[PDB]
């Protein structure tokens, strides 16, 4: 996914 | 699409500071890379195994450090330049990435530098920020140091820690008075979380009062926060918060808001 969430 | 703000729904002080950002060469090779990089199925199914076993032991920030993956983009260099509003040969002494990650946001910032310090809490990713020959400080050292920085950047950690208006007024304490400056980043809506492992969230110990439901909103809400610790909006843009791609989509992004403070 999206590393920051 | 991603750059774009409705200028009415700020208020005449902010209307004034604003710059508008465009896709950028530096944009378009970083969606082209993450594109390729993520045709490659076997490659994350590897990826896609090994995550499994290791979140149950892991942060997912630690394990995408542990293989490389998902790296991301605030800004290129154009934009990075004309948004502090500095010339491409000009530089100072000492930068600060606070939660630098991997490294590739401060590898963008990093020729206007001389002295760039980091400061990281995966492991896994300070391994990359040494390999970038980085000097990495702690959560505690960055403050008490006896140095003056020049530059200091928190991009993407607000969301992302326990005391975020600690972590300002700590930022006023070490910033140069005269010509230094933060570049800071925020996704908005504000979704603040402390991460755990496996990809849990946790509710932050201190939790800002950015009272909104858009992006115009929100920013509008940011002055109050930002004066408390010392700081003032200079200038600020909208931009993309683009990551890397796994193999069910191809890039991702996010809506970010960057902001230039003066002390
Ligand atoms: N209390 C803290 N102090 C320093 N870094 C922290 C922190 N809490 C979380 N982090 C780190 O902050 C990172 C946010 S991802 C944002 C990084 C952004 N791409 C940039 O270069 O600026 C995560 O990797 C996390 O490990």
């Amino acid at each position: 996914g999206h590393t920051h969430e | 699409q991603w750059y774009v703000c409705n200028r009415e729904k700020l208020c005449e002080s902010l209307q004034a500071v604003f710059v508008q950002s465009y896709l950028d060469q530096g944009t378009q090779i970083f969606l082209n890379n993450s594109i390729e990089k993520s045709g490659w199925l076997f490659i994350q199914l590897y990826h896609s195994f090994v995550s499994s076993v290791f979140s149950l032991f892991m942060s997912r920030t630690s394990i995408n450090g542990l293989l490389g993956r998902g790296s991301m983009f605030v800004f290129s260099p154009d934009q990075f330049q004309r948004l502090l509003k500095i010339n491409p040969d000009w530089k100072t002494h000492r930068l600060l990435d606070l939660g630098a990650g991997d490294g590739e946001v401060t590898k963008i910032m990093s020729p206007h530098f001389e002295e760039i310090y980091a400061t990281e809490l995966s492991e896994t990713m300070i391994w990359q920020l040494q390999k970038k020959k980085y000097r990495v400080l702690g959560i505690n050292e960055w403050q008490n140091t006896g140095f003056q920085y020049d530059v200091i950047s928190c991009l993407n950690l607000l969301d992302r820690c326990d005391q975020p208006l600690t972590l300002l007024k700590d930022i006023r304490s070490v910033l140069e008075p005269t010509r230094g400056r933060v570049i800071l980043a925020l996704v908005l809506p504000f979704h603040p979380y402390v991460e755990n492992v496996g990809g849990k969230w946790e509710k932050p110990s201190e939790i800002l009062e950015i009272k909104g439901q858009n992006w115009e909103e929100q920013v509008n809400s940011l002055p109050e926060v930002f004066r408390k610790a010392g700081f003032v909006i200079e200038a600020f843009t909208r931009l993309p918060y683009l990551c890397e791609g796994d193999m069910y989509n191809d890039y991702y992004v996010l809506d970010d808001a960057v902001f230039v403070l003066k002390p």
